[PDB]
């Protein structure tokens, strides 16, 4: 048979932090802010804030992400990508805010699609670990334990 | 086609067998324990039918001779033995279990519950000794000699220069010329008190005149009821499994039948070192390095728990992969759930309970989510209503009046700087309870549990807010606007210190306090980030009450704002009440300079 | 007398090596994959003497091409193939492994290893399958078919309907009902990436239009010579055995060929984790869950090791007990010892590791005791010579002037607070350097030291002597006397607050400080224990020279050794002096009102 | 052969400790002290510290010690009993002082006599948890991690 690629998969991950949407939102697009929770971050443009269809760098050039659509403290859509990954495979994250007043937190639920089948654990362990608790350490948005 | 029946290599099956099955060599005594267990079972089995089978050797037991100066580990029984046919077809032949054909061959509901059900666990004595000498004796036969040295073949001869024997089997074991070191004294109790600790037969040792001790003195409980079993009983099974030198705080012996049938003794000891669960089938310890079976937060306590449907491995060192894990580790949890609230029923024993395993209760509701609000109603702590007696949150919600409600509570380094926070007065005016929080792990667990019974936790070290009335609030809206510049020329000062300068009401004799923003770590929470060895926005709040900032109203208002001579007043007061809110203080020899100025003011000195 | 050679019950011996024994089913794809690799060794060692073995098929692979509507899991390869006569012996007979005699026959000095060498991997594809079709073909023969039901027979028919294949074998696993799971693509490439992934041979995938994917693209390294491997291939080896997403920062690629011989890939992630050692024998994953394998401070490297001559078990899931691993897990540390040195040989390269594996280094000089004073020339701190750039404690002795004999330190919370502690004056009047320490590990790492090269390691927190002359010392006992009567009446102020009032001329430019003592915790120290999650002694001194202790020592001269003014003031002091040395305030709400006293005096307040 | 028991054996730990060798030696006989690692002490004389041929029960009444010898911040040497040990069997443990001034910590040399062989390994993993990490974490002697 001819040789090819598998399919993709999906996840779904809803990670809580104990900080408003007003502050959350700005910590993925906050480029200085970015850079610290991250520790290594490539921009390619010279504004402050990140932009629509914007692409950056991050983990040494590892990570491949643009920001393709966002609402105001409500809605975060990334195009993730590993350099690892082929040419025709290519992810979306999909970031949706469930801030609650009452204890005064936000559950960031993540719709993640099109990653690879063979790297739907491999994302998810790493997300746990360079997207989630390190927010909490660096910025510290809830106690991690 | 043709049809062939499979075949077994025996001369490269039986190097399988003994060397690539077994971790650890020491195992052949904990098998050659179970078959003479088992064959002390078959010849009981028939004694219940027949008394006449005993008067060969009425007493029932299992001896190990050893002999360093002939090289001979001998393990004598006195069980049902092997016929001349037995020797050939259960020991000659592996895969073979006569012990299974016999638990098959009995009538439907038995008591006896026999440990060899595989065919290969005679063949492990090899990894020890190179030839063995086996001699059996059965009360409808011979006596005969099993003489092997794990090669392709065996001899068995009839016993002509032995010691006659009643009943039982001999088991001579020639070891090894390099492990030798189970013909000591320490090394054989060492064996047993680590596989066949709770053999329901005496296992007698001949140690140096010669004299028999007994390595298995202490009896199973968990083939008992706990209604016939005393308190003293549990204090020595549970100094047996486990080293300790104290008796159990509290024993949980429950029993779970039905599909799964399982029984476990757990234990609950005196004090913290700051696994523990054995598994035993057939009355055999298997393994207890299963971390799944009990969680991390709960793996305090000790003790075994016993199952006979396990599926166990060839090796009888582990189980195998199965869905039985977690369904054990269920009625686990659910019990000592319960347990836990037998002993809080209880004054006095609780008190050394909960003085004890703090942590481990805190961090369970923390860590788990199905019984977090079950280890809630467990929770401890001091209070401005309760200060001697530790009040419980159940407790808590009774004395809380109509109008309250949301659940205060406070964390601090120690006891004696909370009980007098500048927080406190406040609340103890309105007569609202605010708990004490002194563990550097309770807001570890009251940021996880975030309510109890509908009541929100609040925190008042974190900026909240308090219902007042319509009548109080224009009055006190008005009175922020009169300091509106005082607070806008404070936050000139201080700078970036803080976020923002904003009047409080939430003080009555303290002059200022920085509170944190209501999101992230805490002012303890920080305290103990930057203090692992392993391992945010703050607002400064005034009380328009106090004469040091009445005093500071009037300094801006005669043009004093910008003053050099305040700037030595309002820095350290800012810097004092870090030290009242449990904040790092930032250079403090910054701050004590400007202390031993004021200190030389009094002293007349410049 | 008579001699029997050991018999091996068919119908119970298939059941020991199937439901005993691989306690996890999906390891029955590791077996086959493996089975197929050394089918692909034998073909290509004969075709090194005859190339014509591989014209019936030049391609070597493994192709798995599931079929959902039969529920069949086919794994073809075009090994070397399986003889009518080799399906009877090798195939049906247990533990009869006809790749373990091949290796056997090998010339001498052969270069290939083949895995199989117990001969019972085969029959563990009946985990999953109830019934598996086996279609071999070798160039020696015809093509026949493998048919079992894991009974007691199996039938071997000449192939006549299935395609016909020029060489390998092809296995119909028709796999159970509740097996149903390794039918989908995840499932899958989750076993081959757990096991199987690195196969020297490609393995095919079929995955639904019908397309091929190979499973195994990341081809081993220790195989290669280490001189020859590029960095950029390290990189992308290091994304295969981690899911880490960032390159590796520095690789240790060494090969011991002592008398036990294996290779390791060691690398050092660039952040910290906070096992990861896996274990590989002849290209197959054995396990990663080696405890002796490495320490636990050791535990952020990561890599593989590659050995061929370790004691696997019967589920090579394990390796035995034969007291060997500590030899490998010297090797590693002592090669991980010198990657470090080569580390700490480059400026910039050197700062990446140590800002990420800060407490890793200092937790090895706490526990670990043979490599202590290796790591202690890792250790980067910094101190009033080096406020900018790290030091190493080598550079240290190279400044340590000729008349000092002892290494001073300071611990603290925070590096901003020890730049200006009041025990820095002391020192540097003597122009000595003093390192700082400012993480909780570092404490913990210089009370197992205690020495380096010679030079003990004092810290200046706790009380210590230092070297004066004759002419000083009859000038500092002729004033001591002198505030003897101050110091007193400061003890009885105090009371057990503090052991002693002792004048002291390390303190130039701070009225006064406290120090814990000579032995036992610091003041730091205690500070940390009293802030873990699972979780004294103070002497005061006074400086006799500052403007502050001089006018309190007129105060005692006329009669106010009980005065009320002085005992406001001294409380103040000694509190004050808790900040400036690490302690912690009994109640800061007592200091703050102290404080707010003096504020009011300051603006006139009565 | 009849029904008897079995031999003896012996050990020898050296903890190090960071405290002088004269409050160390206080630690084992002050009654007000030795409360505080143990948690658990009944003295039957009269006397504020421990004497010579003195009795006294720890941890519940499971560890009978008695104090038969004893020199001046340098020796101590004890009675060392259990309750589930049999009658004839009387460990005896010595306990030598060895101060190292130029480190400021002092080494207990044991000298343990009298453990049965089936107890060996039990009284000695006890003895780091009930003497040495219990005084260490009570009064400040030593840094556990
Ligand atoms: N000491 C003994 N006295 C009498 N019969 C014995 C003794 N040891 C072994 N046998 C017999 O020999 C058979 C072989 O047992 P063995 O090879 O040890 O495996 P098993 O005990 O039957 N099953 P397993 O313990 O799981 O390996 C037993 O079933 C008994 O019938
Ligand atoms: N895919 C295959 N192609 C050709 N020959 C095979 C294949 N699988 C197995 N064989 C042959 O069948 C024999 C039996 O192998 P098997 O029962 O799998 O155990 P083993 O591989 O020999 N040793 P082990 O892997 O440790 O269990 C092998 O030695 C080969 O000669
Ligand atoms: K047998
Ligand atoms: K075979
Ligand atoms: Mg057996
Ligand atoms: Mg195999």
């Amino acid at each position: 048979p001819q040789n090819g690629s598998g399919n993709s998969t999906s996840i779904y991950l809803e990670p809580t932090f104990n900080v408003p949407s007003s502050e959350l939102y700005e910590t993925f697009l906050d480029k200085q802010r970015i850079l610290a929770w991250t520790r290594s971050a490539q921009f390619f443009n010279s504004g402050p804030k990140l932009e629509t269809k914007e692409k950056f760098e991050l983990f040494g050039g590892n990570v491949i992400s643009e920001l393709v659509s966002c609402e105001k403290d409500k809605k975060l859509v990334f195009h993730w990508k590993l350099k690892d990954w082929s040419a025709p495979f290519n992810s979306t994250i999909e970031m949706t805010f469930h801030e609650s007043q009452e204890f005064h937190e936000t559950k960031l639920q993540v719709k993640w699609t099109g990653i690879p089948v063979g790297e739907e654990d491999r994302v998810r362990a790493n997300f746990e670990e360079y997207y989630v608790r390190s927010i909490k350490l660096t910025f510290g948005f809830g106690a991690v334990l | 086609g043709e049809t062939f029946e499979f075949q077994a290599e025996i001369t490269q099956l039986m190097s399988l067998i003994i060397n690539t099955v077994y971790s650890n060599k020491e195992i052949f005594l904990r098998e050659l324990i179970s078959n003479a267990s088992d064959a002390l079972d078959k010849i009981r089995y028939q004694a219940l039918s027949d008394p006449k089978q005993l008067e060969t050797e009425p007493d029932l037991f299992i001896r190990i001779t050893p002999k360093p100066e002939e090289k001979v580990l001998e393990i004598r029984d006195s069980g049902i033995g092997m016929t001349k046919a037995e020797l050939i077809n259960n020991l000659g032949t592996i895969a073979k279990s006569g012990t299974k054909a016999f638990m098959e061959a009995l009538s439907a509901g038995a008591d006896v519950s026999m440990i060899g059900q595989f065919g290969v666990g005679f063949y492990s004595l090899f990894l020890v000794a190179d030839r063995v000498q086996v001699i059996s004796k059965n009360n409808e036969d011979e006596q005969y000699i099993w003489e092997s040295n794990a090669g392709g073949s065996f001899t068995v001869t009839l016993d002509e220069v032995n010691e006659r024997i009643g009943r039982g089997t001999v088991l001579r074991l020639f070891l090894k010329d390099d492990q030798l070191e189970y013909l000591e004294e320490k090394r054989i109790k060492e064996v047993i008190k680590r596989h066949s600790e709770f053999v329901a037969y005496p296992i007698q040792l001949l140690v140096t005149v010669q004299e028999l001790e007994e390595l298995n003195k202490t009896k199973p409980l968990w083939t008992r009821n706990p209604s016939d079993i005393t308190q003293e009983e549990y204090n020595a099974f549970y100094k047996s499994i486990s080293n300790d030198w104290e008796d159990p705080l509290y024993v949980k012996h429950f029993s779970v039948e039905g599909q799964l049938e399982f029984r476990a003794i757990l234990f609950i000891p005196k004090r913290a070192p700051f696994n523990n669960i054995k598994l035993y089938v057939r009355r055999v310890f298997i393994t207890d390095e299963a971390e799944d079976l009990i969680p991390e937060w709960l793996s305090f306590v000790k003790g075994v728990v016993d199952s006979e449907d396990l599926p166990l491995n060839l090796s009888r060192e582990m189980l195998q992969q199965n869905k039985i894990m977690k369904v054990i580790r269920k009625n686990i949890v659910k019990k000592l759930i319960e347990a836990f609230n037998e002993i809080a029923e209880d004054s006095e024993q609780f008190d050394k309970f909960y003085s004890a395993f703090a942590k481990n209760i805190k961090l369970g509701v923390h860590e788990d989510t199905q019984n977090r609000a079950a280890l809630a109603k467990l929770l401890r702590y001091n209070s401005t209503k309760s200060v001697d007696e530790l009040t419980s949150l159940t407790d808590y919600v009774t004395r809380m009046p109509e109008h309250q409600k949301n659940i205060y509570y406070i964390t601090g380094e120690s006891l004696k700087a909370v009980e007098k926070s500048p927080f406190l007065d406040a609340l103890k005016a309105k007569n609202f309870e605010v708990l004490f929080l002194t563990d550097p792990i309770d807001e570890y667990a009251f940021t996880q549990l975030k309510e109890f019974e509908g009541k929100t936790l609040v925190d008042i070290t974190k900026d909240f807010e308090l219902e007042e009335t319509d009548e109080e609030k224009a009055e006190r809206e008005k009175e922020i606007k009169e300091y509106e510049p005082l607070t806008k020329a404070l936050k000139d000062i201080l700078g970036d210190q803080v976020e923002k300068v904003v009047v409080s009401y939430k003080l009555l004799d303290a002059p200022a306090a920085i509170r944190t923003g209501q999101f992230g770590w805490s002012a303890n929470m920080e305290r103990i980030m930057k203090a692992q060895a392993l391992r945010s926005k703050k607002t400064f709040e005034i009380s328009p009450k106090s004469p040091i900032i009445k005093e500071l109203k009037k300094r801006v208002d005669e043009g004093g704002a910008q003053d050099k001579t305040v700037k030595d007043l309002t820095n350290l007061l800012f810097e004092t009440a870090l030290l009242t809110s449990g904040f790092s203080l930032e250079e403090p020899t910054s701050f004590a300079s400007r202390i031993n100025r004021l200190i030389s003011l009094g002293l007349n000195i410049d």
